RNA sequence: GGGGGCCUAACCCUCGGAUGGGGGGACAGCGCUUGGC
RNA sequence: GUGAAAUGCGCAGAUACCGGGAGGAACGCCGAUGGCGAAGGCAGCCACCUGGUCCACCCGUGACGCUGAGGCGCGAAAGCGUGGGGAGCAAACCGGAUUAGAUACCCGGGUAGUCCACGCCCUAAACGAUGCGCGCUAGGUCUCUGGGUCUCCUGGGGGCCGAAGCU
């Protein structure tokens, strides 16, 4: 088991109601890979640098889990599938580094 | 990698005595289970060649030191070198 | 990957024959609504067709589901994966939970035990069909009805596999085994993955007599014949071309389209 | 197309001939000059006087239209580079900006001999 | 002459979120801004760029804003 | 009258009988006539 | 497009501009006198599997060491085999120009190849032109990396100037 940081971004453009059903299906594959979760958040929408998807704007997420290192892969390719899922990417847990401390 | 436990079901298991982490006995076993993770890695990394290097490394220090135990007594050495299996 | 053999005599030097490594354990077909009788070199006068037929080693035939979509949501074990002497492709005798038993051309990948279903609810797991307009795109897919209702046409030699490019309206982009770009329908079904048995191509028939079990009979040039028989006949001393290139018919046969101008197909294709 | 006032300017510029097309905010092209246009041929065609000249005919040709306001983009490092622009000041447009689009990749396509 | 990092307190130069924070070091191109001007440690500089180029990657930076007035 | 787009019901293909469903579609096929290879 | 040109492309609408789509290959800024590796060599980002290396604690085995003919393994680019892939570039090849000539330097085209899978090839200015290990013999300065309460001490790398000495 270790610790990640999944992001993922989303459309947009889509109602809030869907918004709730890929919400849904970020959590059911989440378990299916036992990705259990801890402090999360989701920063809505904001300002991208670049359009991505045609679309100057983009809705955010954001976690922190414990899961087998194994199947961790295997999970970003089940996020992805989803059409309204623009940006997946986990990430290795890291202690904060800082400078000018 | 290998787990930090799985080093003491080893260590634990192959010490001549409590707080023994250095034996001839210690090293081979713990040279022994690293060597075989590698090996069943290059069985289907067949491509890496660097990491295959550190095998024959790994193969040729515990060569040596089973020189040197089968030396110094060949007690140990019948017995140890049959509990992990060796020598075929 | 392919088996090959030392030349304790010649033309045994070079052939090649596949291995039947994914081939089941099972030599016996599944005799139950299964296999079924064939035959037959030339047309329904009794006039050849087809130059150069017949011969071949003696065949049943093995019964395959094309359609796949008269069993929407019923899943299957995958039994078996079988020999099949009609295609290039092995095919895999799966079990219904239904307690019906069917014949599907095996994809790469499958392998005995895999929980492979049919329908539009269906997962991008291998060896499940969906309409294509469910399938992501970009997905690999293969056995692809041509239009709705009419069964697999598509990318069903071995190793042969159709590729996803995108969507528009009701139809689905498709990039054939071809290379052709078509339109085709979205409620046409196709299996996700690529055919089973990619090794296929690498073969070597090694002697003529090879050819004779796959009934195939001997070819014999143009050149080789007589004025009367073929355009390039007449070889009055091994003789080349009288201009140019033709078939035993008479048209020519080195590049000259032949696919038919005002085809409806026509507006659906993309080169 | 039609009549319009704001617009932007395209300064193409390299080191064998200076290229100006006026479009309007859309983008969609309204006219264009060039080294050859005005006349030169050749080498010449490189030359910032020719890019001047071009500058101003395709500003020019421009005004008639209806032009008056033009955001200035840039693609190039020939002799009319900045002098194309010189030549846009004086043109009788209103010089809205100036900006350096010219395309640079991060590393990608093996360039030719040089 | 404006080192960057004096420009800014306490901040978790890992953090590939903070807009604000990494933005001060992109310049008016989306250029990573050299070690010369971000004044930062060799480690620093590094880990840093690392997590630049991370946040590129969701959007939440330029890969290259085009060079304005001139 | 020409050109572009959509439609369905002729006409064609197909779907565990269908008086219907799906696909193509005023095209294609076929009739008479025109010139050509 | 060049020294200037011409071949070339363009009214069958090119170059220049905007939008949409397909595809291959390489990774700008960071980036350097920088880092890693036994060498060849290695660079966007992400995760997985894995080799080596360094510092501290002074806990463990107790000379178990060094070198190494043969043997085995790796080994840039080009090249070869079967099958993929092919955007850019590009030997050969074609044309333009140059020249006394110009199978070349320059220009317009252009195919293997460059990319992927697997199998061969085994060469090089494979250069530090410096075989490996261990001890010994002033220092000054720049830099990388680690430990210690830290304008300095203590390890391991990457440079420059230079004691003695060698040449
Ligand atoms: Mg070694
Ligand atoms: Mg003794
Ligand atoms: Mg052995
Ligand atoms: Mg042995
Ligand atoms: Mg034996
Ligand atoms: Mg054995
Ligand atoms: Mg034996
Ligand atoms: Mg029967
Ligand atoms: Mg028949
Ligand atoms: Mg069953
Ligand atoms: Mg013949
Ligand atoms: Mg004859
Ligand atoms: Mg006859
Ligand atoms: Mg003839
Ligand atoms: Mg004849
Ligand atoms: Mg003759
Ligand atoms: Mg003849
Ligand atoms: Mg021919
Ligand atoms: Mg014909
Ligand atoms: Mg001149
Ligand atoms: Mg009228
Ligand atoms: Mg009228
Ligand atoms: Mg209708
Ligand atoms: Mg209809
Ligand atoms: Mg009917
Ligand atoms: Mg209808
Ligand atoms: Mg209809
Ligand atoms: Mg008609
Ligand atoms: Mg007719
Ligand atoms: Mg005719
Ligand atoms: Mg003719
Ligand atoms: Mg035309
Ligand atoms: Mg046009
Ligand atoms: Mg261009
Ligand atoms: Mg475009
Ligand atoms: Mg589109
Ligand atoms: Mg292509
Ligand atoms: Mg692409
Ligand atoms: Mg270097
Ligand atoms: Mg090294
Ligand atoms: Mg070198
Ligand atoms: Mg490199
Ligand atoms: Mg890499
Ligand atoms: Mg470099
Ligand atoms: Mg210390
Ligand atoms: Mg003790
Ligand atoms: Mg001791
Ligand atoms: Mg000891
Ligand atoms: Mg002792
Ligand atoms: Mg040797
Ligand atoms: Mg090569
Ligand atoms: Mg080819
Ligand atoms: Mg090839
Ligand atoms: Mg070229
Ligand atoms: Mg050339
Ligand atoms: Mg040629
Ligand atoms: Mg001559
Ligand atoms: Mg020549
Ligand atoms: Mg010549
Ligand atoms: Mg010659
Ligand atoms: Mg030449
Ligand atoms: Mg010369
Ligand atoms: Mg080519
Ligand atoms: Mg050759
Ligand atoms: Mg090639
Ligand atoms: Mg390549
Ligand atoms: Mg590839
Ligand atoms: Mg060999
Ligand atoms: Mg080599
Ligand atoms: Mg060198
Ligand atoms: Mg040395
Ligand atoms: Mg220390
Ligand atoms: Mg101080
Ligand atoms: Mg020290
Ligand atoms: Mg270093
Ligand atoms: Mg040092």
């Amino acid at each position: 088991m270790r610790r990640y940081e999944v992001n993922i971004v989303l459309n947009p453009n889509l109602d809030q109601s869907q918004l709730a059903l890929e919400k849904e299906i970020i959590q059911r594959a989440l378990e299916n890979y036992g990705a259990r979760v801890e402090k999360v958040e989701e920063l809505g929408l904001r300002r991208l640098a670049y359009p991505i998807a045609k679309d100057p704007q983009g809705y955010f997420l954001w976690y922190q889990v414990e899961m087998p290192e194994d199947r961790v892969n295997d999970l970003a390719r089940e996020l992805r599938i989803r059409d309204n899922v623009r940006r997946v990417m986990v990430v290795k847990s890291q202690e904060p580094f800082l400078a000018n401390a | 990698p290998i787990t930090k436990e799985e080093k003491q079901k080893v260590i634990q298991e192959f010490a001549r005595f409590p707080g023994d982490t250095g034996s001839t006995e210690v090293q081979v076993a713990l040279l022994t289970l690293r060597i075989n993770r590698l090996s069943e890695h290059l069985k289907v990394h067949k491509k890496d060649h660097h990491s295959h290097r550190g095998l024959l490394m790994m193969v040729g220090q515990r060569r040596r030191l089973l020189r040197y135990l089968q030396r110094e007594d060949p007690e140990r050495y019948r017995a140890l070198i049959e509990k992990l299996g060796i020598r075929g | 990957a392919v088996k090959k053999f030392k030349p304790y005599t010649p033309s045994r030097r070079f052939m090649t024959v596949a291995d039947f490594s994914e081939i089941t354990k099972t030599e016996p077909e599944k005799s139950l609504v299964k296999p079924l009788k064939k035959t037959g070199g030339r047309n329904n006068q009794g006039r050849i067709t087809v130059r150069f037929r017949g011969g071949g080693h003696k065949r049943l035939y093995r019964i395959i589901d094309f359609k796949r979509w008269d069993k929407v949501g019923i899943p299957a074990k995958v039994a078996a994966i079988e020999y099949d002497p009609n295609r290039s492709a092995r095919i895999a005798l799966l079990h219904y939970v239904d307690g019906e038993k069917r014949y599907i051309i095996a994809p790469d990948g499958l392998q005995v035990g895999q929980q492979v279903v049919a329908g539009p609810d269906a997962p991008i797991q291998v060896g499940n069909a969906l309409p294509l307009r469910f399938i992501p795109v970009g997905t690999v897919v293969h056995a692809v009805e041509l239009e709705p209702k009419k069964g697999a046409k598509l990318a069903r030699a071995a190793g042969t596999s159709a590729q996803i490019q995108g969507r528009e309206g009701d139809y689905v982009i498709l990039r054939l085994p071809s290379g052709e770009l078509r339109k085709v329908h979205g409620e046409c079904y196709a299996t996700v993955g690529a055919v089973g048995n990619a090794d296929h191509k690498n073969i070597v028939l090694g002697k003529a007599g090879r050819s004779r079990w796959l009934g195939r009979r001997p070819h014999v040039r143009g050149a080789a014949m007589n004025p009367v028989d073929h355009p390039h006949g007449g070889g009055e001393g091994r003789a080349p071309r009288g201009r140019p290139p033709a078939s035993p018919w008479g048209w020519q046969t080195k590049g000259l389209k032949t696919r038919k101008r005002r085809k409806p197909s026509s507006r659906f294709i993309i080169a | 197309k039609r009549q319009v006032a704001s617009g932007r300017a395209y300064i193409h510029a390299s080191y064998n001939n200076t290229i100006v097309t006026i479009t309007d905010p859309d983008g969609n092209p309204i006219t264009w000059s060039s080294g050859g246009v005005i006349g030169y041929k050749g080498s010449r065609k490189g030359t910032p006087y020719a890019a001047q000249l071009a500058a101003l005919d395709a500003a020019k040709k421009a005004m008639a239209y209806g032009m008056q306001s033009v955001d200035v983009i840039v693609r190039g490092t020939g002799a009319g580079r900045e002098q194309a622009i010189r030549a846009l000041q004086a043109s009788g447009l209103q010089v809205k900006s100036i900006v350096d689009d010219t395309p640079v990749p991060h590393n990608g396509c093996r360039p030719k001999k040089k | 002459k404006a080192k960057v990092k004096a420009t800014l307190g306490e901040f978790d130069l890992r953090d590939y979120r903070n807009v604000e924070v990494l933005k001060r070091f992109l310049s008016e191109t989306g250029k990573i801004l050299p070690r010369r001007r971000t004044g930062l440690s060799a480690k620093e500089q590094r880990i840093l760029a690392k997590t630049i180029k991370r946040a590129r990657i969701l959007g939440l930076l330029p890969f290259t804003e085009k060079l304005v007035r001139k």
